[PDB]
């Protein structure tokens, strides 16, 4: 009657009430980091590479245009449906990362600081994570739901909206999270996966840098460049804050992308992939599992564009060929080139991740597209085939860390906000660009003998420190961001910050049709394609509380 | 029940299909009971009674000798079944248990008749043959379609970096024409993989062999009775390296002591089955892999794709690598009971049931390497164990009386149920010798994992049932239960389910006695409710799990809680934590299914024309739904809610004519037919946008049939540039491509132009059993039809397009050899392209087809040696026979595939041809 | 602070098969049983177990292998034997006094 | 047909044993007691903490 129907109880789980206990508070904290390693898959890498195929840096790759059709649609800007499974997917996954942050915060809020002295640094950690996801959702969808009430009941989520806040104050609610993190994180993290205070500053800065190019109108065009926001990017990339944490540029560019050199001075905050670690096949970067070349059987995604290749060409003084670069293919024998090309793009006749025993060819053995998507391979996320760090599960993946903020990003973001605040500090921003440009010109360890063996002519030089116009300085920063962050899945995100997407990409569609035939029918529709549509199922479940982005029909 | 909707199955028909699973031999025999099954050698099957009951679990409930069990039937010896009645309405179903909401099936096994001692040896052998096999390009045909695809798009077909070279030109009109075609001898430069014309379905199929033996023996004394059977099944399925078998023993017995007032009895069956199952997706892999890929590679390795050839595994090799993944399954099933009758009409009875199975298996991971299809060099083994232990206990008090013309049964009783499950497994990697003899966990040199967990539930039940008959012409019946389940909190533990049935034996009233031509007519109506509690044992709770992440994923998304917080890159245990799997719900209660039913039995022309009609309205309310979370709620936001409702109404008709003839031919027909509608009434907001039960996550299935689907309307093909420029704006539209309808008339073809295009519900289904006896010979046929059903074909994606697939260069159906072109303008098949520009992969009417069918399920022909000959060898009965199951299939001209009952990738349904015999002393 | 669990399983499956032929006679005072026959035996054993370390809640309800956060081990192996046997036995009694 | 139960809490604390038992035996004499079929079978579940 009664004792009989209570005896059996849940086996092998912690129940809802129990989870709040302090003995589990640090379990929840770790779990909220884990999901950045264990929550993405081959079509939703929290590096967001699958979506930077929209950029002029690269093509989606694969077997053909149907190998992830929804991402070809994204690549050519045509036949995107708000009902598409990827768009829903990434929306859903990123809000899942948010859950683990908030669940930990719900536990951490109730803790007593007298008896848990790190209470506020843990809380900061989680709020850093929460800002990470909201930031990326903001880049992806513009009109997002702000989920930052860790004590909110399940039912109250039903009455949320992606317009509770204006666009600018959506951006600010992200900034608030990374701000508290700055105020509270320690200067140094002996456990390197935990963000240090400089990381919180850098992401704080990045959030205001995206907030400052405002779109306060109803569509997506620029409505003016705010300089209270820009002045924050300066405040929070102050080199004095960065030195308190010991960050700086590695003496050679390639270190940011090499297993032996994880957690270096430039790695401001990275996702700590690992191997031999108790999990089925390892906490490898499965999200890049598609982008290994055919030398490993599969799958040849994330291939760089000839556009990006030619961008590393330099004139006879070691400066970008600003106007002419894409009018003739890079030719090894006769062109001056930036060393960063050989750290970004593996090209036929050249070594795959610095290994003379694997020379790339226009073959069955390297590319999968019979030429459709070209013959270039993405170098940054791949690793030496011999590497201890490389294992095959269902795909090939490594333990190479994904760095979310390289310290080069911090210098070039400072450079930017100075140049935009025309206020006399431009010759400083130029001197920041030369920090990166000079570092890059000397990054020829591991490719030192490419002159004699393959014939390449490395030539890169800093800009002379003159009093540059703001228009001319911008295009020099932009050009440094092209070569410095190629294939790191923020190129297209940059163009939508700059309001330049339709112009630069629709242009790319015609210049590159010649090389990659998929762009034949491609067309970017401005005030529409700068942001993915909010997912249809998401709007439809909201019962009118969610609002679709501009340019998309009432479905 | 004489008052409820009860289909009574003629068990003697069952053994004529040679089926292992008896439930599979009722396919089509009962109106309202749709039984589905692929051709796998278990004979496992799915039963749905009266539409689609609910949104969790629609499986029925068996009561075998008074013991409830919800699953198996292919695990027990079908051959020692005496009686089977199917109770379809709620009045008759409900008294049998708290798990009755999807109908109940009462099975009683054979006892021993009194003063009789019989024995029965039935035996059989069968060959099993692949029939409806899919037509799939061969190596030459592959090269023709490829040239067509290249040429249509206007690319140089000699640019196929496979082995083909083409001699082609232009005809007089200017359209392209292929003259000759040469193929390289090796698919790779290094000549490790020869070119073949492999027929892969022929390669992975075989002629199956079925065996069947059964002995049974019984004895009947005034004081007791006893029964004993032994049985064996063995079936090598038509897919190579898949097989099933079963050993069976059953002992039943009873004892009458004192004055037949203390009675003890026992039923018990013991079974050991074992199987190797077909891998996930071999049919699709066989469809997918090109003819040019050889079975064996130059060196005698397994053959595989190389060079430009697609990313598809060798299907023969898969089956071979999976041949030792055999499970062994021991199930013990039975009960013991005491019955006391302390005076006339009064009975006390208590039954203890036991249902206990355990399943053991090693699953082996061998290293593979078919061309570029590789496994690195991974080898592993997983030793897996599972136990399911269910027991049942009840006590029953019943009274009977007969007052002149009054009759009356009463019964009150109580029932307890409890299941406790456990399962665990040890996993080890890296073996030096790669055989099942070596590959035990003790002998691995690599990483280990351990898995497992338990769970369970309990049920309490209090019930009473009251039968009343007045003058053997008016019948009333009353059922009442209160039903608790451990799966709910105290505040909602129990629920109360009444039932009412009425019966009116028309003919036994005097004013009908003026009709010599109708022997019985009985109108019956019933109303009643049944609870449903069939949900996750953890349904109530908020679930956090440690999920360190020890478990195979696919492309990541393990969702584990371990993380290298330190940045060491691992080498040792990482810190971990917990992740939410489920949000709880304090106030889940019983789901309720309410059924109203009316029907009429009848018997005409002196018992020769018999049958019954049935009409029912069946509604499920407060439906227990695993409800997704709103997106922003995030990880494990789902919860079980009572939120949803669904109807099923329909008609069911049995009609059997029997009579002999004055030249020695008995003929006995009894057929049946039924139809139903199903409607989802309400549904949580997030399940409606979900698509989980319907319209593809674009429209809400509320108000449509369970599993109805929404899509684009395909309106033929653009046959002329004219027709594109005059159509709505349609991205990717061109000559040769599918024209999709502009439903909203907005001048653009976009995601809004979709509509209800698919309904899984037939107009009606029907079955028919013809039986003839003539000169010691006998002939049976059983026909089954389903009329008016939509199917969705995913083969059509592979048969009618060169690029309606994620991956270029897969093998394709044989229909696209007929694709539209200028050359060939009389075609429905879209012109061959190399890119799905037009996204003709979108759900659309193009894939909905008429899946109606009539099938000769069975035909059996027997000779029974006449008594005088056989009795003299001391044999009451000696009979030889021979039969064939699923011999013939009639289907729509508009169905483009092979089996309309199995249109895609399920285990093929073979044609069986059987010989066998019956000996009985 | 070690916590672990080991889920262990073992099966022992033995079966026997024989056929037996026997004759009896009673000649006045002679008696006599004869019997010849054959017997087959076979045992097949298996055993395996999954071992997991480190649990947050220390009760048998929690301590299942799925819920450990530490190192795992897997164990197990099989073995067996078979026997064949041919036999006969002859009884004789003379006058119920000599056997 | 028999059913049986044992249960014994040993004198050392936290050690116990129990057994559930069923047995069915039966035989059948057919033709002229010249064809005979029979069966013996026992089913047992024990459990112990040692
Ligand atoms: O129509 C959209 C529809 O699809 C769903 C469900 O599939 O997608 C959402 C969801 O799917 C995943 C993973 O399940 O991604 C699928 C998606 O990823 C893409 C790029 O977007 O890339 C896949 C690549 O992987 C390969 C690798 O295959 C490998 C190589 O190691 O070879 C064997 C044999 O294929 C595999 O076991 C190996 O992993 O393809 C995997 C992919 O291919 C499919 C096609 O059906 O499986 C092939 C299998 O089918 C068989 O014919 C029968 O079982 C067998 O031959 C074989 O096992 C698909 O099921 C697998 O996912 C390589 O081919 C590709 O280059 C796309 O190609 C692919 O569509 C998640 O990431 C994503 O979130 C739905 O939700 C949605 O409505
Ligand atoms: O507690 C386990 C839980 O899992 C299920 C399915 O979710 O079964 C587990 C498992 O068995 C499936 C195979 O075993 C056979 C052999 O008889 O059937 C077992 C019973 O399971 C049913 O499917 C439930 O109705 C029923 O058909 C059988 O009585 C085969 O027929 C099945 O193919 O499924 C896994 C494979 O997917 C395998 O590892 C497990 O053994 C539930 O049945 C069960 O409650
Ligand atoms: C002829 C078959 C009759 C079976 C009923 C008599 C029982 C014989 O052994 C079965 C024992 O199983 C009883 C249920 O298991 C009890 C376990 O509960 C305690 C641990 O959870
Ligand atoms: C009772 C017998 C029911 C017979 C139904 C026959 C259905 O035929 C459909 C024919 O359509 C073609
Ligand atoms: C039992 C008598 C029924 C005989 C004819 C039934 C026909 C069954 O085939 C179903 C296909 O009909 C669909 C029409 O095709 C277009
Ligand atoms: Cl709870
Ligand atoms: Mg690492
Ligand atoms: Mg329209």
């Amino acid at each position: 009657c009664d004792d009989f129907l209570d005896r059996q109880v849940p086996q092998g789980i912690v129940t809802g009430d129990q989870i709040a206990s302090p003995e589990y508070v640090d379990n929840l904290v770790i779990s909220a980091y884990a999901i950045w390693a264990t929550g993405d898959d081959i079509n939703s890498s929290f590096s967001l590479w699958n979506y930077d195929v929209r950029s002029d840096d690269c093509y989606k790759g694969g077997s053909g245009t149907e190998d992830g059709g929804v991402f070809n649609a994204l690549e050519i800007s045509k036949g995107i449906n708000t009902t598409d499974w990827n768009i829903n997917d990434i929306w859903k996954r990123l809000y899942q990362c948010i859950t683990r942050a908030n669940t930990a915060l719900q536990s951490l809020d109730q803790m007593d600081e007298k008896t848990y002295p790190l209470k506020n640094q843990r809380i900061a950690e989680m709020r850093f994570l929460r800002g990470h996801a909201h930031f990326m959702l903001k880049q992806l969808f513009k009109k997002i739901v702000i989920v930052n009430d860790e004590n909110m009941e399940p039912d109250a989520y039903n009455e949320l909206s992606n317009t509770t806040y204006t666009n600018d104050e959506q951006w600010q609610k992200i900034a608030d999270d990374f701000q508290f993190a700055y105020d509270n994180l320690p200067e140094v993290q002996i456990e390197k996966g935990r963000p240090a205070q400089a990381a919180a500053a850098a992401y704080l800065a990045k959030t205001y840098l995206y907030k400052a190019y405002r779109q306060d109108g109803a569509d997506n065009a620029l409505t003016g460049i705010n300089e209270e926001d820009l002045k924050q990017v300066v405040k929070y990339t102050d080199p004095l804050i960065m030195a308190k944490g010991g960050y700086g540029l590695e003496t050679d560019y390639s270190m940011n992308f090499l297993p032996q050199y994880e957690n270096g001075a430039e790695s401001v905050w990275a996702i700590q992939y690992s191997i031999n670690d108790g999990t089925y096949n390892g906490n490898l970067n499965w999200g890049m599992g598609l982008t290994t070349p055919q030398i490993l059987g599969c799958c040849d995604f994330h291939k760089p564009s000839q556009n990006l290749v030619n961008a590393f060409k330099t004139d006879s003084q070691g400066k970008p060929l600003f106007s002419t670069y894409d009018n003739e293919n890079y030719e090894v024998a006769t062109d001056n080139v930036d060393p960063r090309l050989f750290h970004t793009v593996g090209m036929p006749g050249f070594p795959y991740k610095y290994n003379e025993g694997y020379i790339i060819q226009k073959n069955d053995d390297w590319s999968r597209s019979k030429g459709l998507y070209g013959y270039y391979v993405s170098l940054k996320e791949n690793v030496d085939p011999d590497c201890d760090c490389l294992k095959k599960g269902s795909y090939w993946a490594s333990s190479l860390n994904h760095i979310v903020i390289r310290y080069a990003d911090v210098l070039l973001m400072r450079a930017e906000a100075l140049i935009q605040l025309n206020d006399g500090r431009i010759t400083d921003a130029i001197s920041l660009i030369n920090e990166v440009r000079s570092r890059a010109a000397g990054s020829t360890m591991l490719i030192f003998n490419y002159k004699e063996d393959y014939g390449v002519n490395f030539k890169v030089t800093p800009y002379d420190l003159k009093a540059y116009a703001q228009d001319e300085a911008m295009k020099m920063l932009k050009w440094e961001r092209r070569v410095e962050f190629g294939m790191e899945s923020s190129r297209f995100f940059d163009l939508v910050r700059w309001g330049e997407a339709k112009d630069v990409i629709n242009a790319y569609y015609v210049t590159e049709a010649s090389r990659c035939s998929i762009y034949k029918n491609a067309g970017f529709t401005e005030n529409k394609n700068e942001y993915l549509p909010v997912p249809f199922e998401q709007i439809s479940a909201s019962n009118g509380n969610y609002t679709q982005n501009f340019g998309w029909a009432a479905a | 029940d004489l008052t409820g909707a009860v289909s009574v199955v003629k068990v003697d028909e069952i053994q004529k299909q040679g089926e292992n699973n008896p439930v599979k031999a009722l396919q089509g025999r009962v109106p309202g009971m749709n039984i589905t099954a692929d051709g796998n050698p278990s004979g496992s099957a799915t039963v749905r009674i009266r539409g689609i009951g609910t949104l969790n679990n629609n499986d029925p409930l068996y009561i075998i000798d008074g013991v409830p069990t919800k699953a198996g039937m292919h695990e027990l010896n079908g051959n020692d079944i005496e009686s089977i009645q199917v109770l379809k309405d709620a009045a008759s179903a409900s008294i049998y248990g708290s798990r009755a909401a999807n109908g109940v099936i009462i099975i009683t096994t054979k006892q021993g008749k009194k003063g009789q001692i019989k024995i029965n040896f039935d035996a059989s052998v069968s060959a099993s043959m692949y029939q409806s096999k899919m037509n799939v390009l061969n190596t030459e045909q592959y090269g023709r379609a490829m040239w067509q695809a290249y040429v249509n798009d206007g690319e140089n077909p000699n640019g196929n970096a496979l082995g083909y070279a083409y001699n082609w030109g232009y005809n007089a009109d200017g359209n392209p024409v292929l003259y000759g075609m040469t193929l390289s001898k090796y698919l790779d430069s290094k000549n490790t993989m020869p070119v073949a014309d492999t027929d892969w379905f022929d390669e992975i199929t075989r002629t199956g062999v079925i065996q069947q033996y059964n002995l049974s023996v019984s004895n009947g004394s005034e004081k007791g009775s006893s029964f004993f059977s032994l049985g064996y099944y063995k079936n090598l399925g038509v897919i190579k390296d898949t097989d099933f078998d079963r050993f069976s023993a059953r002992m039943n017995s009873d004892y009458k002591l004192i004055d037949d007032i203390l009675t003890i009895g026992q039923h018990f069956t013991l079974n050991r089955t074992s199987e190797v199952q077909a891998p996930g997706g071999i049919i699709e892999t066989a469809l997918d892999i090109p003819s040019a890929i050889p079975v064996y590679a130059s060196d005698g390795s397994w053959g595989g794709p190389v060079g430009g050839w697609p990313d598809r595994r060798n299907p023969r090799a898969v089956l071979e690598y999976n041949k030792d993944n055999r499970y062994t399954y021991w199930r013990m099933f039975g009960d013991a009971y005491v019955n006391l009758t302390p005076f006339k009409g009064f009975n006390l009875r208590s039954t203890f049931g036991l249902d206990y199975a355990n399943k053991q298996a090693r699953y082996f991971t061998y290293p593979y390497q078919e061309g570029t299809q590789t496994n690195n060099g991974k080898s592993a083994v997983e030793a897996k164990q599972e136990h399911w232990t269910k027991w049942m206990w009840n006590a029953i008090a019943t009274y009977q009386l007969e007052v002149g013309k009054h009759r009356g049964d009463v019964m009150i009783g109580m029932e307890l149920n409890r299941e406790d499950d456990s399962h665990f497994s040890g996993y080890k990697e890296d073996f030096s010798i790669l055989t099942p003899d070596y590959m035990w966990p003790d002998a691995g040199s690599g990483t280990a994992q351990a898995y497992g967990a338990g769970e369970g539930y309990s049920l309490v039940s209090f019930f009473g049932k009251m039968n009343y008959s007045y003058a053997d012409r008016y019948l009333l019946s009353l059922t009442l239960r209160r039903d608790g389940s451990s799966r709910f909190g105290k505040n909602h533990r129990y629920a109360t389910f009444p039932s009412v049935s009425l019966g009116w034996r028309i003919t036994q009233e005097n004013f009908m006695k003026e009709l010599t031509w109708l022997d019985d007519l009985k109108l019956r109506a019933s109303w009643g409710q049944t609870g449903n509690q069939e949900i996750s044992n953890l349904a109530r709770y908020t679930i956090y799990a440690p999920n360190y992440g020890t478990t195979d994923s696919f492309g990541g998304q393990s969702y584990g809680t371990a993380y290298d917080i330190t940045g060491s890159n691992g080498g040792g245990v990482l810190p971990s934590g917990f992740k939410r799997n489920q949000i709880g719900n304090d106030n889940i209660k019983w789901e309720t299914t309410t059924q109203t039913n009316v029907g009429i039995d009848f018997s005409l022309f002196k018992q020769s024309l018999y049958g019954s009609l049935e009409y029912y309205y069946k509604k499920a309310t407060d439906i227990l739904t695993e409800m997704a979370g709103v997106g922003v709620l995030g990880e494990g936001g789902s919860r079980w809610i009572n939120s949803g409702a669904m109807k099923n109404q329909g008609f069911e008709f049995n009609l059997g004519y029997r009579n002999k003839t004055a030249f020695g031919l008995t003929y006995d027909l009894n057929g049946n037919i039924s139809t139903y509608r199903n409607e989802i009434l309400e549904l949580p907001e997030t399940v409606a946008a979900n698509g989980k039960f319907g319209g593809n996550g674009v429209k809400s299935v509320v108000g449509h049939t369970y599993g109805a689907q929404v899509g684009y309307i395909a309106d033929g093909i653009f046959k002329s540039q004219d027709e594109v420029d005059n159509h709505a704006t349609q991205e990717g539209a061109a000559v040769g491509r599918i024209r999709y309808r502009d439903i909203d008339h907005n001048g653009v073809i976009d995601e809004r132009d979709q509509n209800w295009i698919y309904d899984p519900t037939p107009s009606f289904s029907y079955g028919l059993n013809i039986y003839l006896e003539y000169k010691n010979f006998d002939l049976t046929m059983f026909w089954q039809g389903v009329q008016g059903v939509d199917i969705i074909s995913d083969v059509k994606k592979k048969s009618d397009f060169w690029s309606a697939s994620n991956v270029g260069f897969l093998n394709k159906g044989t229909r696209l050899l007929n694709a539209w072109s200028p050359t060939n303008p009389n075609s429905d098949i879209p012109a061959l392209t190399r890119s799905d520009t037009n996204n003709e992969q979108r759900v659309s009417t193009y894939f909905v087809e008429n899946g109606s069918f009539l099938k000769l399920r069975n035909i059996q022909l027997g000779y029974t040696v006449p008594a005088v000959i056989s009795k003299k060898m001391r044999m009451d009965r000696l009979r030889f026979y021979c039969s064939a199951q699923n011999l013939l299939t009639i289907k729509s001209k508009n169905f483009t595939g092979e089996d309309p009952e199995n249109p895609n990738f399920s285990y093929p349904i073979p044609v069986n041809i059987t010989f066998g015999l019956n000996i009985g002393f």
